[PDB]
């Protein structure tokens, strides 16, 4: 009952199932000699460490949490040191969500992993910014979580790899994410390929008033390589 | 560091309105309520009402329904409250403090102090 | 909800009853004549971080007192006390 | 894919999703039903069948229901689900409605169900020789009453709430392609030439 | 853990047994040509569904509930259809009594089956009348529980087939009932061989005031069967 | 549907007492508790107390202890209320409630009223 | 346990406070000249099947109200309250 | 906390108040003239082991009573109350 | 069988002070806390406070804080009483009675009484 | 789930170990006719019952307890008339603690068994009497725990055969103690070998005054034996 990964180890959880988003694993790159041929280093005892992030507080009026996951990790660790002095990267992630309640509190989240998510602004002709997107370790907040900031409904944003928290019968969520982009390695700092997104259904509720139910997300690249910076000659 | 820094002292003739900020600087802003304090000169305090910056929903005294608004900006990190219909008994200290993660209120920071 | 704490003044068991029961829910603050208030009792019988430990509160279900063994130049500050139990949340009338 | 169970009037946002059921409710009282019409305006009209189904003329084959409750670990109490067949009518009390093809859920022992629907199918029927709308007949009803009432702690609050979900099974068949008016026509669009300067 | 029997299904019970009264089943009348010779029709699809009756209240002052079992369904559905225009009958019953409460309520349930339970009335000469007794769906009420309204005791009436209900372990009884009666086939508008009845011994308590603790009971008949309605000449 | 069908008003010498009655159909009647009201004319109404037509277990008001009783019928679905020595304040118009079925006190069903 | 509504007449926040804590349970009823009486609130918060939703009521430990956004003709009534907390349960002395 | 009770002296149900809500824990004490104390009610229903059965108790949310259905020569004691609830215990005034 | 045997009645000039004893016998001594009441004569009676044989934990009233201090004795299982500044209305009787195993406050056993 | 060991049994316990104290049992004498060679009587049958003590408090301001073990049973039962007309003994123990307590307190007990447990006085120059040593059943109760009442501290007291008793995860211990003594037979009157003492570690708490969470001692002599009373001539 206890998640060794490295150097960390996320202790003591309930049970849990690794379903994988669609049917994939990392992989490791297994044949591209055509593109940037100079071999990866591939990295794999320091990176691969459960980053855990800062816990959030869920009360009535909440209303969603959204975090870009390449951007999320770029200033944290020794994964954030390799996004700078590298340019070119090729991971797959691990999220474990975990909220802590006791049996007279109530509520459901639906934790969801959103490839590509291009945001819209609100009633305006003008397309977001740099700042309204890279906004980094503390994640951000929908302003209309119904349609998901860009229209597409909330009703059927379950055709993407999701597992619900319902407090009644269990607090724990663990999602494995393939590398999901068409070119074989990407651009850490200007491109973000996943959009880790937990949205409140039903609020919560006691007899007393505002419990927070604080939230914890623990994010860990799974196989993860970079470019080469050492060369013979 | 948490360190609550409200504005200067100001004074305002009678039928008019003024507006006061205490901006907190040290920690996460959006997970703590704002609670807002009164101490006429020389008697105890009072308790106001509160802002909770996570959500804008705010809970006032019974006294102070229609004196006192509060708001809470995220973005600048600060606080705000607002007076309307000002009188000759307003004149006091006004202070903020800061509740505690889980929702309680026992106050371990605290602003100086503003008089009107 | 009403408080009153019965001495006035002080010239150092300071008493506070209440007009229910409160179940716990008490603290204890100080205030410096320079401006500054920092609590020294949480939750009726617990210290904070930082304080000399001197100071004690009592429990009780709706008469609760502080204790104070040795006294000190800088002791000398009015002291109140809140509940914290029910919205609106009053303090006391203060001493010395 | 979840429906919009709370059908009522003046209910915005994404309250829509959840009907609640209170402490004090009185028991065999009508919480909810779904028409079963994919087309029409209802819970099941912005759906993932109902939107796919849209682009498609004729459809035809059978449904799965679930629903899942969010109350606390504490409370129990009982519910009823019933089906009505395209023939009758929507029953409007609890005893007419437990004649028909009924099942008795409690929420101690699960906290999701599951509902078969055995057939449904539709068109759209222009018979004319002008431009009209023949809408196709209402294909059953999915309601629910109210056993006996919610029973919850001291401590617990006194309000739960229910999400439905629906998918289709594996025999659901589409034919004749056409285009879905879903969006509306046309509108302003701040930069429409940007190709052409 | 669901009872599906036909048309109706009650999901998702506690673990329960199948205490036969006694040692038997329906049976379906093995061998009789000598009586009724127009053979039974026999239904068997259109009439096993569960007839769940009204809920009953449980407070700390109630005494004891009591239903006549054919006489209960013979204004309810299918079978009730079945009692008219017919006049014999043959069918065992399956009996499912189930209360909800929490973990902070205590008490106890005699849920007891009494076959031809002829009734008494209290300190007068006169024979019950037939409004008495043939109460229906809504059942009747023990007036004089400690003597089961007969002046036989109830601290002996553990003798008839039973179980017990006892909040602090379950909450479930699960009885089935074979045909109890000397005459091969019987007449079920004016004769009631079983009675089902349930009795508090310990009342209920909790600290507050006169919960309800509602209870439900489901009735079933087993291998039903009637005399012939279509002949050939 | 649920109606409370009161009888007519009537009004009696001091000394004296009177009884009434409010005839409950549409539900089942031995599983609601029936609360009964009193209103002066021109001020805010005043709980009497309540009958368990289940149990035949009541409970007054501290006020109202001498001077109502309350009984409840099952077979003519009738639950009745008899006051005595009537006085010159005694008149008002009574209510009568349905409860819930849990025992709570939220009132969705109610009486016309009677003079007295 | 007594209860007092802050106005006592209306010419469209109507508060009423209470003498000890209730935990929400409380009612808004009202009256219509006709002599008809239904309730609006139920459990300080939720709104009765069948009523104009522009009614809405605050929570609070001891404070509540109501809060109606636009009026009307026969929204012209007496308005009450009630708190279900402990026998006996007493009404207010409602407004207009 | 302070609890009353209405009759001061009886020449049979007496009745006393709170000035809270005290969730059954209420006594009943009775006094010999010869100066010896034993109760009779616990918990506002029970009866102590012991007690002549004609003693009974009533149970409401603050409204507590006794009842007692005949008569005798050395009944005629004066009867007092008792709240345990919450700290200090507070008797009533006493009849007879 | 369980005894609780006070001393003989005393008196004091004012300005004095005064101790007094409830021997008990009869049960384990360390297990129930011991209460101590006071009534005037002609008027009810009234709590004092109790001492916890088992930690010699003390409980008082507000109003005799500064008056009465209780302490125990194991060894010859006695609780004591001692007042401090006798005036005029400090005579009365007093009692001391036996709790429960779990820490209620019923009173099952009691002594006879004291005169000041 | 029962210990049914000759005329009594205590039923109903929660799941435990027999966790030996060091590494046996008691053994019967295996070989010593060199020393009081009138052969042990060696009663098996009529000693061996669970003598239960007396139920004891446990409240927030308590500090510990302790029984000697030869000693608390010198007046009690078959064994405490064995002890008179007797004056050589050979034993060992079985203890069983089980205290009760819900699921809202908190706490933490120490259930050690000390061999030779010599106490020592507090600031005094004077060995302590026969009454302060022989108390008897009613046991004793530690002045200064935290030194265990001879200077030896309790932070090193788990070196001597001890279990946990958490309120959060059980509530039952149980210690086998062997003969462990350098003579062969002692005599009990005025030697106590071992030494049973819990101590309370993490005082208990809950939001009300003063819960009891009263606890239970039972001892029952294991494999005893004494002198021989009978002689042929």
């Amino acid at each position: 009952l206890q998640l060794k990964l490295g150097n960390s180890a996320i202790v003591t959880q309930e049970a849990a199932n690794y379903c994988c988003a669609y049917g994939e694993w990392p992989n490791y790159l297994p044949d591209h000699e055509a593109v940037a041929i100079d071999k990866p280093t591939q990295p794999e005892t320091a990176t691969d460490r459960f980053y855990t992030l800062k816990s959030v507080k869920w009360e009535t009026g909440s209303t969603g949490w959204w975090w870009k996951l390449p951007d999320a990790l770029n200033n944290i660790g020794m994964f954030g040191q390799n996004v700078q002095h590298h340019y070119l990267y090729r991971s797959g992630f691990l999220i474990h969500v975990q909220c802590n309640a006791t049996k007279f509190h109530q509520g459901a989240l639906l934790v969801v992993a959103i490839p590509e998510h291009q945001r819209g602004a609100h009633n305006t002709n003008t397309s977001p910014g740099f700042d309204d997107i890279m906004k980094g370790e503390e994640g951000g907040t929908f302003n209309h979580p119904y349609v998901l900031d860009d229209g597409t409904s909330l009703a059927c944003a379950t055709i993407f790899p999701h597992q619900w928290i319902n407090l009644r019968t269990n607090n724990s969520a663990t999602i494995v994410l393939p590398w999901m982009n068409a070119a074989p390695m990407d651009f850490p700092l200007r491109h973000n390929q996943w959009t880790l997104a937990i949205i409140p259904v039903v609020p919560l509720g006691t007899r007393t008033t505002s419990s927070m139910v604080p939230i914890t997300v623990s994010i860990a690249p799974m196989c993860c390589e970079f470019n080469g910076l050492r060369h013979a000659i | 560091q948490v360190q609550l820094q409200q504005s200067g002292t100001e004074l305002a003739k009678p039928g008019a309105s003024v507006k006061m900020s205490c901006k907190a600087s040290g920690y996460t802003f959006t997970n703590y309520w704002m609670h807002w304090f009164k101490q006429r000169p020389g008697q105890g305090l009072e308790w106001i009402g509160y802002v909770n910056p996570n959500t804008d929903y705010t809970d006032y005294n019974h006294k102070f329904k229609d004196k006192a608004t509060l708001t809470a900006d995220k973005s600048s990190s600060t606080a705000y409250m607002q007076l309307s219909s000002l009188t000759s008994e307003d004149s006091a200290v006004y202070f903020c403090a800061r509740g505690t993660f889980g929702n309680y209120a026992s106050f371990a920071y605290w602003g100086q102090g503003t008089l009107v | 909800i009403q408080m009153i704490q019965s001495p006035s003044s002080m010239f150092v068991s300071l008493s506070c009853r209440a007009s229910q029961d409160i179940r716990g829910n008490l603290d204890w603050y100080q205030q410096k004549p320079g401006g500054t208030i920092k609590l020294l009792i949480y939750s009726t019988s617990n210290l904070n971080s930082g304080v000399p430990s001197r100071f004690s509160g009592s429990g009780s279900g709706s008469d609760y007192s502080l204790t104070i063994s040795s006294l000190e130049s800088e002791d000398f500050a009015d002291y109140y006390c809140l509940q914290r139990n029910a919205y609106p949340l009053t303090f006391g009338g203060g001493t010395k | 894919s979840m429906m919009e169970i709370n059908n009522t009037e003046s209910a915005v946002g994404m309250e829509r999703l959840k009907v609640d059921i209170s402490a004090l409710t009185d028991v065999d009282q009508l919480l909810f039903n779904i028409p079963l019409d994919i087309q029409l305006d209802g819970p099941l009209r912005n759906t993932l069948v109902g939107n796919i189904s849209r682009y498609y003329t004729h459809w035809s084959g059978s449904l799965e229901m679930t629903f899942m409750f969010c109350g606390s670990f504490m409370a129990t109490g009982k519910l009823i689900l019933c089906y009505t067949p395209p023939g009758g009518s929507c029953p409007t009390t609890r005893e007419t409605a437990m004649l028909g093809t009924h099942i008795v859920w409690d929420f101690g022992l699960q906290s999701s169900v599951t509902l078969i629907i055995p057939w449904i199918s539709g068109s759209h029927y222009r018979m004319f020789n002008n431009d009209a709308k023949s809408t196709n007949a209402n294909v059953g009803y999915v309601t629910c009453f109210m056993q006996t009432n919610l029973i919850v702690p001291s401590e617990s609050s006194d309000t739960c709430s229910l999400i439905g979900f629906i998918a289709a099974k594996d025999d659901f068949s589409l034919r004749l392609m056409r285009d879905s008016p879903d969006i509306g026509q046309l509108d302003h669009l701040h930069a429409a030439e940007a190709a052409y300067q």
